[PDB]
């Protein structure tokens, strides 16, 4: 649905957008912290930072535990850059105590210096899908993730990853809602992932973004997805 | 006391610490950044991928002699350009 932002929700949101101790912790979970600085990046058309994104991705993961939802494992936003610049060896230990082959969906948020995109591995559909709210193609990211799956299977499960039936693609500009400002890339990334982890068609547009920013502030403060 | 760690910046530079196994890593982080001349909130301390909270301890994280703490900076983004 697009549940309404209530009066008290507004009162609470406007409240944390205010001036205050920039480092003050406003929400805590997953042994992570979200400060007033972090919340501000959701304000106006500010650029989302890694703390907001990773935190949200972790909420998606929490939600994914319920019946009728695909299970999810979300890498943090430093993962892909580190895999790309150094190799598998530099990230292999990031998944001791997680079996990536035992969930339905891997979320890979991707930071490109000044922009955010999302890669998703879906083991049900057997494909590695890249999503850019500015319509860029990044099949090299997908390839890198395939190669990652091969190596992670050898290292954690001592068998070769079955490559048969896998598709690596980038969503085309006209298949997913695009951004139209210079700021909302983080928001598209998060909301793309929200729909995907609910198994529902992407049903929003740039028009919903100021609503989504304000709402996200709230969902983060109360550590509940609406 | 019980272990020596390497805190390695993403520019490849190292600062060595000797730390107690049951002590919170908050002071370690605040030392590092203070030493670097940067504010705390600009930095992110990972141990093999796991974000290190102010109340995390070496024991909790299963760290061993000579283990590595990686420092990452904040990532921000909004759009892509021309190239």
């Amino acid at each position: 649905e697009f549940p309404e932002i209530t009066e008290e929700m507004e009162k609470e949101i406007k409240n944390v957008f205010r001036n205050g101790n920039q480092d003050e912790v406003l929400s805590e979970a997953f042994r992570l912290t979200i400060t007033r600085k972090d919340i501000q990046t959701l304000n106006h058309l500010n650029w989302l930072n890694d703390e907001i994104i990773n935190f949200y991705m972790n909420m998606l993961m929490e939600r994914s535990k319920e019946k009728g939802l695909p299970s999810v494992h979300a890498f943090n936003t430093f993962f892909f850059t580190k895999l790309k610049t150094a190799g598998y060896q530099a990230v292999k230990r990031w998944t001791k105590k997680v079996d990536v082959f035992s969930v339905d969906i891997l979320l890979v948020p991707i930071h490109l210096g000044v922009h955010w995109c999302l890669a998703v591995v879906d083991f049900r559909k057997k494909n590695i899908t890249y999503y850019d709210s500015m319509g860029g193609i990044n099949n090299e990211a997908c390839r890198i993730l395939l190669q990652y799956l091969k190596q992670e299977s050898i290292d954690k499960k001592r068998k070769e990853f079955d490559t048969n039936g896998w598709q690596l693609f980038s969503k085309k500009s006209q298949e997913i809602p695009q951004q139209m400002n210079g700021s909302d890339a983080g928001m598209f990334a998060c909301k793309y992932a929200d729909c995907i982890t609910k198994d529902r068609p992407i049903n929003f547009t740039q028009q919903h973004m100021p609503y989504f920013r304000k709402r996200m502030v709230w969902e983060i403060l109360h550590r509940k997805l609406l | 006391e019980y272990i020596k760690l390497k805190v390695i910046g993403q520019d490849s530079s190292e600062i060595h610490f000797k730390v107690k196994m049951t002590t919170h890593l908050k002071k370690l982080k605040e030392s590092y950044c203070q030493r670097q001349g940067v504010p705390m909130n600009s930095l992110r301390f990972l141990f093999e991928g796991q974000r290190i909270a102010d109340n995390h301890t070496p024991k909790e994280l299963g760290m061993e002699e000579e283990d590595v703490i990686e420092v990452y900076q904040e990532q921000t983004g909004g759009h892509s350009t021309v190239c």
